[PDB]
């Protein structure tokens, strides 16, 4: 699916990946926590959390 | 001002 960060994030764990507000996501997995989805960026993938971005499926 | 993050972790 497709994915629009909305805000700058900036990851506090190492399951987690930076962006800033802009990005174009690539969510990689949706199913373990109703707040966070797993994505793809800068040659990376990690949590991020939902109220930072807006899907586009 | 951004929002405030979840709390990871379920």
């Amino acid at each position: 699916m497709e994915a629009i960060a909305k805000y700058d994030f900036k990851a506090t764990a190492d399951d987690e990946l930076s962006f800033k507000r802009g990005d174009i996501l690539k969510v990689l997995n949706e199913e373990c926590d109703q707040n966070w989805y797993k994505a793809e960026l800068n040659g990376k993938d990690g949590f991020i959390p939902k109220n930072y971005i807006e899907m586009k499926p | 001002v951004p929002p405030p993050v979840p709390p990871r972790r379920r």
